[PDB]
DNA sequence: GCTTTTTTGTTTTTAGTC
DNA sequence: GACTAAAGGCAAAAAAGC
């Protein structure tokens, strides 16, 4: 019925208008009667009726005089809806003041008057005056007054001395003032202007009251004068006994007030002195106060027992406010809750119901049903032949719920999946029957766990269900890009025992027709399920457009291999089954299907995947006993030498040889070693267990033993459970993190000793702890995700834009983790994709990346693609489809209109439950050697010394392809060069972890501008047998010595200070602190010679929590914003000071460095624009206010991916960066033009006001601003939308800046049109409202 | 009797628009309808839009030129 | 359990709790995100005003229910007018401005 | 050694100080300015508000916990229950990871394994089977003295602060014939660790292989062979067991069933020997040994078992009489049979016959399968008691 | 002990002392059985025996009468059954140690 | 189990000082 | 001129009354 919601304050008359009527007196209802007071609060005349259609004295009886008014009671004889809906109002003789602006903290009176709310309060409740141009020359306006002042200017002037008293003052002076010439008064105070403290204060005044004269509110309204009345169904009177009634507190405080105007109307009735006149208007200004908002100011509550009645605000906020719990969390109708079980023979669009159950829920519709065939007659008399429980009851229920999708959920809905919808099929007993595939989808195993179905009742509902909700239709997970019906723990192994093949079987060597034959051989018992044959296929291909053309042969396989062949459907190669299918396979399998013939072929194919391995690991029969589980005979012998070896540590100890420290780390060392050796020793033995003859010798190959089928197919298990059942279960930590010196030396099959156990107790109740813990917080980071994120939606097709750089495969040092295939699959690139064949363009620009152009990189070794991104996106309020990629829960590209952030959160919050609470540079592959970041210089062994801190190496492929990463700190020396083909196994650097600091000339050191003992300390020790030179610190040495920053002078053999030539800067390097020199006087140094040496990760859930928060760490590495040469500076009585040198613009600035920490800055480093100065952790604020908005974006992803691919979770990188355009949501305005002049307000309505203004105002600079970002925790709480802001913080604040400032909410998010009730314009919702502007308003 | 929307999808690919069409069609063959296009097998207007895609002559974007003929 | 229709509380229009006296399944709100996240606008509608705290619309529903159809209100419900009255108490004028 | 343990006497005596106080104030003003002489005690003094207080307490507390009927193994492992909330504790909001861990000094006073999961787990652990409290209040636990190479008959109760110092063997160590060690290197512990030391070095040994895990856990059968996470499940599943109709013995158990059954009284014991004269459904008459009972009452002994009453879990109480005519019994012998035993011997479920494979899953994750044969002979199924209450008020009208 | 913490009663200034003598359990009115029949707790009477003695006035410690009264009702105390456990009012409750 | 009261962790403003 | 430390106020939580 809208589309956007306007609030700003209101007029009287616009008020009145509201209003129908006049309310008189309190008497809300008469005694020895029941009828209410026809000009009382209750009033018909004023509210309406409380019979339908009649009045009050029924002379109209429901059949002539429908809607018009009656003689006798004035009021129109209708329904008692509207009773509901009209309201009266109250005419104040004496005007009253509103108080949330006086209780607010950002007083919006005391902010445009520029004076403090302690003196209005006074005037306000009569106890000082205020001037009114009292006389024209001894004061102002603004000033306040007291009684002797006023009887003193009374005689002083008299006849101009006129100063009024309370609200109606107050009122005057608001209305006597205007504000224009404050508003040029005002930017020009702050165009010209030097303090901070008053700065903000002044810039948020002038905002104020620059929207206030937009807004259209007059200031003098704010001063209320009629105040309307609420209807009266909002505070009901139920009669109770004896003529008793309920007692509402908004008619006690309506009685107050309306007793205080009636007695105030008496009082000036006969014009009574002023004495009194202030006394009865100060009573009605609390009892109006104490009705708009009671127990804020005096609590005068005076209605109860000693307890505080709800007036207005108790009604507005608070958990008993409405809001956000009767529309965030309820009850809900039409709904079950029931035990779960497994229907090992349904569809995938199918699950059981109990009968019971279902006839309960779907009773309103066996009724229509029913009537509908002219069995029953009335609704009793349906319900009484449903009780029965007929014979047509159950025909007619199967009929209706043929076509009827009922959605099931477990309550903790964690991801998109939780909900789902299927077809019921009613079968007996009281469980869910439920599709076992699916059961991975809603995490939900079969030891007790409840779900509860929902039933849709309008067509709308129903039809939306089939499209989406339906399982069949989200076969692919919405979180990186797998599909959720992989087959489940138990049809794996099925299908693993389906293919496998033993050396020598019944029925092998011989050959088959066909797949046909294979079962036919197999069912008879003639021939294994697993053998030798050579059978004959025929299969299809998708070469042409279309078109499956067939091809046959005779592939060598296993009978097995055949039967699982001839459920596959027409085009797949015959490749993909010859392998012993695991478990990693068969989803794969999947996935090519999925990419192959669409949807419908894959999920049949799924389904007879989970037949026939349910079928044959039936029939196949695999059981676990203890002959199963073969302990490796060496274990015991292993022990010994362990053993042995221990006791040699201990005479170690014994003799003092070795301290507590060392001891205890070898001891764990060669228990460690020793299992490994045994864990290696059972896995061979386990491995290569079946050793069958054929044909005379013995052969060996892969054992059937139950347990490594269970474990090697991936169904249930893992190398550490086996290796724990039969092996050392391994050496235990205390739960303070020490490792325990004695491993337990015996597996479950085996006893185990008491302390064993006991030691092996306390392992695992920290991971109970930390599991049954881990329910709160985890999920409750979601909730902090889902209000950031909350609308995000996606608007319009295509915005145009191509920014974005370098998305490119990351390497972590190592071998790369994930190659450019998945990192860019799915988005949609900007720039044109240039083949590196000198301009041979292979992709063009503006296509979707999906298989098929992925599938042209890997042959033209393509390593660095750029795609559009979210973050580089410039709409309003939302997301181009051609900018956001390929919707993931979907194969074609994302669709217009359906929400992303909420997608996101959901799947970046899901992985939480597995998220945990608590020298030398080596080669590894072959390639050429590469430097960034270039800077070295020839040393004296003719070998490479850089000396950039900041320089990296990586590993190149012969083909251009990046194989590795190496940062190379400052002072490593080169084993290599540019260009080389080396393989693996060849260090190229190497660098001491203190770090040597090295000149870069030749010549001799003439120890000079430095002062022997002061600054060089002659530390002749006994280890170095030399007078070394020691450069102490200020605190470390003499103050009054430590005051030149010594430099040594290297000078070549003329004994000067020799310079760079020409260049830079003489050969004079400033010594650091502890510059410790191993040289004496005057020794010869070529040039890169070693000058001095300098002496130089938390939780998973915590790392996300305090990384999407942008909370500063511990000590921010602080980084030069500036190019040029950076200086030294100089030293206070704290942190040091350091002042950098830039080669132009503004170079004199300076910064607080601390000196006790590492500071590897020195003299000479030209340091660049966006340079890191210091090590350690870096906060993302000035990553994204120096080196660039993307900067940001690459590295809080990095880190996110990094945690959740330590965790072993792997998500798609498009949804964390959705976040990170929402998270970067605000700005500050640097130059003039838009705002005022430091307004941080919202990015988007800078640079859409900016690009507007450019096409009219052309040359204008508008506003060069700066985007800063906000964590989320502060980002929730500026949204632009006020009804976000105040469904759950500080309602009364944000209404009242709301309705002051006349904001205008278009209604752009999700909970904020939950809140109101109207449709979400997120998913059919957005469709709904397109059409609905089409057509009407269009 | 329908369950999946894999033809919607291939061809005129769009989850909402298309549902939202399908619940105008369906609501008035509830209440003053007439008869369908297709034979129908005990089946409600719920799934019988759906399978009127499959047919060709009935899509997403025709309901919404068909509208204009209504 | 199940429930179809029953009983409501006095002071709030919401089906009762429990097993016993014929009680509602609980509808919490991280499920209105995971039906959100979906296209499910509709559902979400009907499960939030007609099923649960509706008094008007869900006696209409039941009756429009039995007669053969399925067709809702398409209008804001009255439980938000109300909020627009409570706002338009205190001193706000409040208004659908564009419609 | 710095927690302490308090049971009802210690709650009871504070309350009662504390109601004692709270009237002997009031009643000394009043004595002070009332009568002085020519009053009597009875009428200035007050019971009602100790009676109140007491009765508040004993009835209403986060401490005075339901007790459950539904097994006996449940009720006994709740009398033997260590709780670490309630008026004097912590609460579980604030409740530190250390707090909800096991200190290497739990070794034969509170169980390690039975614990409740969920949001309350390390607080509400129980004590060991042999564990005893002190006189002060401390926890101590047996063991066996061991002079120079040879053990002790006698017991020797510990403490815990008293271990600290001391070096203690374990019970699965060997002793040849009379103590001797098989191996002069025999393990032990001494300070919250363990390692190996000298037959010499050693002084004390625990007195069994059960002090360590409470009734609770002691009748789970191989418990050395399964994850310390299934026998927590395995306990507590054990523990909330609904009793049949007619209790069958457990084919493999521990030897402490008698125990757990005979200690908890809700069988019926024999209180003195002799004979049995009458044996009824509903009572059991003793003709009491001649020699045994004291001269001056030749009475016989009755016994009157229980029937069908209702229970904290709704379950059915009904004794047995396990016994026939004519055969004697002894002093402290089991007479009768409650709920979820026979025989003196406790049975919480039935011996079912069992086979692992996969079957068409039906059995697919976690999930039985069961043969219509055993519900054809009810061999699991069970009786249930409601109760319905009515109550007559009178209103206005 | 707990009489004997507050054994000593003295008034202000009128030489009053009140002090403890003996006390007895009394028998419990109602058996179990009833007492999970009825809805009554299985408790006992306090029987005390409180003395009185007072001195002259404005005199020295010298007593003048003394007012023995004997099973004075201080109320009931819920008795614990032979296995262990109290009923309160038809439902058998036990109170667990607490470790502080 | 529903609802109000008092208590403690998180947030915000202002006087004093390097 | 900016950093440090103090209280008021705001919101979430345990407890008690109905
Ligand atoms: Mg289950
Ligand atoms: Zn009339
Ligand atoms: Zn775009």
């Amino acid at each position: 019925e809208f589309d956007a919601i306007k609030i700003a304050l209101a007029s009287p008359d616009m008020i009145r208008s509201w209003s129908f009527g006049e309310v008189k007196k309190p008497e809300t209802i008469n005694y020895r009667t029941f009828k209410p007071e026809r000009d009382g609060l209750f009033c018909a005349r004023i509210f309406g009726p409380v019979k339908d259609y009649e009045c009050l004295c029924g002379k109209y009886k429901r059949l002539k005089h429908r809607g018009v008014i009656c003689e006798k009671c004035g009021v129109e004889v209708t329904q008692t809806k509207v009773r509901r809906e009209r309201m009266g109002h109250i005419e104040l003789a004496s005007p009253t003041a509103h108080i949330w602006f006086l209780k607010s903290l950002p007083s919006r009176i005391g902010l445009l008057l520029d004076m403090p709310l302690r003196d209005i309060e006074r005037v306000l409740y009569f106890e000082s005056y205020v001037v009114i141009e009292g006389g024209m020359t001894n004061l102002e306006r603004q000033q306040i007054l007291t009684e002797e002042q006023y009887l003193d200017a009374l005689e002083e002037f008299g006849d101009e001395f006129d100063a009024k008293m309370g609200a109606e003052a107050i009122q005057a002076l608001l209305k006597s003032m205007d504000l224009e010439q404050e508003c040029e008064q005002l930017r020009e105070e702050l165009n010209e202007t030097n303090s901070e403290t008053k700065r903000k204060k002044l810039t948020k005044r002038i905002k104020l009251l620059e929207a206030f004269v937009q807004s259209g509110n007059k200031p003098e309204w704010m001063i209320l004068t009629v105040l309307p009345v609420l209807p009266p169904d909002l505070r009901p009177l139920v009669p109770l006994d004896g003529g008793r009634f309920a007692t509402s507190d908004l008619n006690d405080l309506y009685r107050r007030v309306i007793n205080r105007n009636n007695r105030l109307k008496r009082l000036l009735d006969l014009a009574a002195p002023d004495i009194i006149v202030r006394n009865e208007k100060r009573m009605l200004q609390e009892a109006v106060d104490a009705l708009l908002d009671n127990g804020r100011r005096g609590r005068a509550i005076t209605g109860s027992n000693k307890r505080p009645l709800k007036s207005l605000a108790d009604m507005i906020k608070g958990k008993q406010g409405r809001f956000r719990q009767n529309l965030l969390g309820k009850r809900v109708d039409y709904s079950g809750r029931s035990v779960i079980t497994v229907g090992p023979y349904l569809r995938l669009h199918q699950c059981g119901l109990p009968k019971k159950m279902a006839l309960e829920l779907f009773k309103p519709f066996i009724y229509g049903k029913l009537e509908l065939r002219g069995l029953a007659t009335t609704i009793k008399a349906a319900k009484k032949m449903v009780e029965r429980e007929e014979a047509v009851v159950w025909d007619i229920l199967d009929e209706v719920i043929r076509e009827h999708p009922v959605l099931l959920n477990r309550a903790p809905t964690l991801h998109r999946l939780g909900i789902q919808a299927f077809e019921p099929v009613l079968i007996e007993g009281k469980a869910i029957q439920l599709h076992p595939l699916v059961c991975a989808a809603y995490n939900a195993d079969f030891d007790g766990d409840q779900m509860a179905v929902h039933v849709p009742l309008t067509l709308e509902a129903q039809l939306e269900a089939r499209a989406l909700m339906m399982s069949t239709n989200n076969i692919l997970s919405p979180a990186n890009g797998e599909p959720i019906i992989v087959p489940s723990q138990d049809v794996v192994l099925g299908l693993y025992y389906m293919t496998r093949d033993c050396v020598n079987a019944k029925g092998e060597g011989m050959v088959l027709t066909g797949p046909k034959e294979a079962e036919r051989l197999y069912r008879s018992g003639l021939a294994s399920l697993h053998a030798r044959v050579k059978v004959r296929i025929t299969e299809y291909e998708k070469d042409a457009n279309g078109e499956l053309v067939a091809k046959t042969s005779l592939k060598d396989t296993t009978v097995g291999r055949a039967i699982l062949w001839m459920i596959v459907p027409k085009g797949l190669p015959y490749s993909i089954v010859n392998q012993a299918l695991g478990k990693k396979a068969i989803s794969k399998m999947l996935n090519t299907c999925y990419r192959i013939l669409g949807l419908k072929p894959t999920v049949i194919f799924a389904d007879q995947i989970m037949y026939t391995g349910f079928a044959y690991a039936a029939r196949s029969g695999a059981s676990v006993g203890i002959d199963d589980m073969v302990i490796p005979e060496k274990k015991h012998e292993i022990i010994s030498e362990a053993e042995a070896e221990v006791a040699e540590i201990q005479e170690q100890f014994q003799s003092g040889l070795v301290t507590a420290g060392e001891r205890y780390n070898k001891v764990i060392d060669i228990w460690a070693a020793a299992n490994d050796r045994v864990s290696k020793a059972m896995m061979d033995n386990l491995q290569t267990e079946t050793v069958i003859n054929r044909d005379g010798q013995e052969e060996k190959q892969v054992s059937f033993n139950s347990i490594y089928m269970m474990a090697d197919s991936g169904a249930r298990g893992s190398a550490a459970q086996i290796r724990q059942l039969a092996g050392m279960r391994g050496l235990m930590a205390k739960p303070d993190g020490s490792i325990i010196e004695t491993p337990i030396t015996a597996n479950f099959r085996e006893g185990l000793n008491v302390l064993q156990y006991f030691i092996s107790t306390h392992g695992a109740r920290k991971g109970l702890a930390d599991t049954a813990l881990k329910t709160a917080n985890s999920g409750y980071l979601t909730r902090r995700l889902v209000d950031v994120a909350q609308d995000l939606v996606v608007t319009e097709d295509d915005c145009g834009t191509h920014e974005g750089i370098m998305m490119t495969p990351v390497i972590e040092g190592g071998d790369v983790k994930e190659p450019l295939r998945d990192r860019v699959l799915g988005r949609v690139t900007a720039e044109d994709v240039l083949k590196p064949g000198t301009a041979d363009i292979l992709v063009p620009r503006n296509t979707l990346l999906h298989e098929q152009w992925c599938d042209l990189l890997e042959e033209n070794s393509v390593d660095a693609v750029k795609v559009r991104s979210v973050v580089s996106c410039d709409t309003d309020f939302g997301v181009c489809a051609h900018c956001y990629g390929r919707d993931l829960a979907r194969g074609h590209i994302i669709n217009k209109g359906e929400a992303i952030g909420v997608i996101a959160a959901q799947s970046i919050g899901e992985p939480g439950t597995q998220l945990t609470m608590r020298s030398s540079i080596q080669v590894k592959n072959k390639g050429s050697i590469k430097l960034s970041n270039v800077k070295s210089v020839v040393n004296s062994s003719g070998k490479l010394v850089i000396t950039s801190r900041n320089t990296e190496l990586k590993l190149i492929d012969e083909f251009g392809r990046t194989k590795e990463s190496y940062k190379v700190p400052y002072g490593a020396v080169l084993a290599k060069g540019d260009g080389e083909q080396v393989a693996g196994g060849e260090t190229v650097a190497n660098w001491d972890p203190t770090m040597p600091v090295i000149t870069e000339v030749s010549g001799f050191v003439r120890f000079t501008d430095m002062i022997d003992g002061q600054t060089i300390t002659r530390q002749t020790d006994e280890l170095t047998g030399l007078s070394s030179l020691v450069v102490l610190d200020s605190a470390e040495r003499t103050a009054g010595g430590k005051d030149l920053r010594p430099a040594l002078k290297i000078v070549d053999a003329q004994g000067n200070d020799v310079l760079i030539p020409g260049t830079d800067m003489p050969a004079q390097y400033f010594l650091p602190g502890k510059a410790i020199v191993q040289l004496e006087d005057g020794v010869q140094i070529s040039s890169g010679d070693t000058l001095a040496r300098i002496p130089q990760i938390t939780g998973g859930l915590p790392r996300v929590a305090d990384l999407f928060e942008a909370r500063r760490p511990k000590e921010p590495a602080i980084l030069a914003e500036i190019s040029g040469i950076v200086s030294f500076g100089k030293e206070t009585k704290g942190k040091r000071r350091l002042v950098i040198t830039p080669v132009d613009g503004s170079d004199p600035y300076e910064e607080m460095i601390p000196k006790w920490r590492q500071l590897n800055v020195f003299e000479g480093e030209r340091v660049e624009r966006g340079d890191v100065i210091s090590d350690g952790p870096e906060a993302p604020h000035d990553i994204l206010r120096l080196r660039g908005v993307h900067a940001v974006t690459r590295y809080i992803v990095n880190e996110v991916q990094d945690v959740y691919r330590l965790q072993g979770v792997k998500i798609n990188d498009k949804h964390i960066e959705v976040i990170v355009r929402q998270m970067l949501r605000k700005a500050t305005i640097v130059n003039a033009g838009s705002s005022d002049f430091l307004e941080g307000e919202q990015v988007e309505y800078s640079r859409v006001k900016i690009a507007n203004r450019e096409l009219e105002a052309n040359g204008k600079v508008g506003a060069t601003y700066s985007r800063d970002l906000l964590g989320i925790t502060k980002a929730s709480l500026a949204t632009e939308s006020f009804i976000s802001a105040a469904s759950f913080q500080e309602t009364t604040r944000v209404l009242t800046e709301a309705a002051v400032a006349g904001k205008r909410d278009e209604l752009r998010g999700l909970k904020e049109n939950v809140i109101v009730g109207r449709l979400i314009p997120a998913g059919t919702g957005y469709a709904y409202h397109q059409d609905r502007m089409r057509r009407r308003a269009a | 009797a329908r369950v999946t929307v894999q033809d919607a999808v291939e061809k005129i690919g769009n989850r909402f628009d298309l549902v939202l069409v399908a619940a105008r069609r369906a609501r008035q063959m509830q209440v003053g309808g007439k008869d369908p296009l297709v034979p129908e097998e005990n089946d409600k207007t719920t799934v019988i839009a759906l399978r009127e895609i499959e047919e060709g002559l009935i899509n997403n974007q025709i309901l919404d030129v068909r509208e204009r003929q209504e | 359990h199940a429930r179809s229709t029953g009983s409501y509380s006095l002071v709030t229009q919401q089906p009762l709790g429990g097993k016993a006296q014929f009680g509602g399944q609980r509808f919490g709100e991280m499920e209105v995100w995971a039906l959100e996240a979906y296209g499910a606008a509709y559902t979400l509608q009907e499960m939030l005003t007609v099923k649960s705290d509706d008094v008007n619309g869900r006696t209409k529903m039941y009756k429009n229910i039995v007669d053969g159809n399925h067709q809702m209100e398409p209008g804001m419900p009255e439980s938000f007018n109300v909020l627009l009255k409570e706002i338009r108490s205190l001193g706000i004028n409040i208004e659908l401005e564009d419609e | 050694g710095n927690r302490r343990i308090r049971s009802v006497g210690e709650m009871a005596e504070n309350q009662f100080r504390v109601g004692l106080v709270r009237v002997e104030r009031a009643v000394k003003e009043r004595l002070s300015l009332g009568d002085l002489d020519t009053l009597m005690p009875q009428d200035m003094i007050n019971a009602k508000p100790i009676s109140a207080a007491v009765k508040e307490f004993f009835g209403s507390s986060q401490l005075s916990q339901f007790m459950d009927q539904n097994n006996p193994l449940s009720e006994i492992t709740h009398k033997r229950r260590i709780s670490a909330l309630g008026p004097g504790g912590l609460t579980r909001e604030r409740a530190g990871f250390e707090v909800r861990d096991v200190h290497p000094t739990h070794y034969g006073r509170v169980c390690p394994i039975e614990t409740p999961e969920g949001p309350n787990i390390g607080l509400i652990n129980s004590l060991s089977v042999y564990a005893q409290t002190n006189e002060y209040g401390f926890l101590e636990t047996p063991y066996r003295k061991v002079t120079d190479g040879v053990v002790t008959d006698e017991i020797h109760y510990l403490s815990a602060i008293e271990e600290g110092n001391y070096v203690i063997a374990q019970a699965n160590s060997n002793l040849d014939e009379e103590g001797h060690f098989v191996e002069d290197l025999v393990t032990c512990r001494s300070k919250g660790e363990s390692s190996l030391f000298s037959r010499d070095q050693v002084d004390y040994m625990d007195v069994s292989t059960q002090q360590v895990v409470s009734v609770g856990a002691s009748l789970i059968p191989f418990l050395e062979h399964d994850d310390a996470n299934r026998a927590l499940m395995g306990a507590n599943m054990q523990r909330q067991a609904v009793p049949t109709l007619r209790a069958d013995k457990p084919l493999v158990g521990t030897g402490m069933e008698r125990a757990v059954a005979v200690d908890s009284g809700v069988t019926a014991v024999a209180k003195r020997g002799g004979v049995v004269q009458y044996v009824d459904a509903s009572r059991i008459v003793i003709k009491v040994n001649e020699d045994e009972m004291y001269p001056g009452e030749a009475g016989i002994d009755i016994y009157n078992l229980t029937k069908y009453t209702r229970s904290n879990q709704n379950t059915c109480i009904n004794q047995m009489p396990c016994v026939s005519l004519g055969e004697p019994v002894e002093r402290g012998d089991v007479l009768a049979d409650g709920p979820s035993t026979d025989l003196g011997e406790l049975a919480l479920g039935q011996n079912m016959r069992v086979a692992f494979m996969p079957w068409n899953g039906y059995n697919f994750e976690d999930s039985i399968l069961v043969s219509e044969r055993v519900v054809q002979e009810d061999r699991f199924t069970t009786i249930h008691i409601q109760e319905l209450a009515c109550v007559s008020r009178d209103t206005k009208l | 002990a707990a009489f004997r913490s507050v054994f000593p009663i003295q008034s202000y200034s009128g030489n009053s002392e009140l002090q403890y003598v003996s006390y007895r359990l009394g028998e419990p009115v109602f058996d179990v059985q009833e007492c999970q029949i009825r809805g009554v707790t299985y408790s006992a009477p306090l029987r005390v025996k409180l003395r009185l003695v007072i001195y002259e006035r404005e005199a020295p410690e010298g007593t003048v009468k003394d007012i023995k009264e004997q099973e004075v009702y201080m109320g009931e105390i819920p008795l614990m059954t032979d296995n262990g456990t109290f009923v309160i009012n038809g439902t058998e409750r036990v109170i667990v140690s607490q470790l502080h």
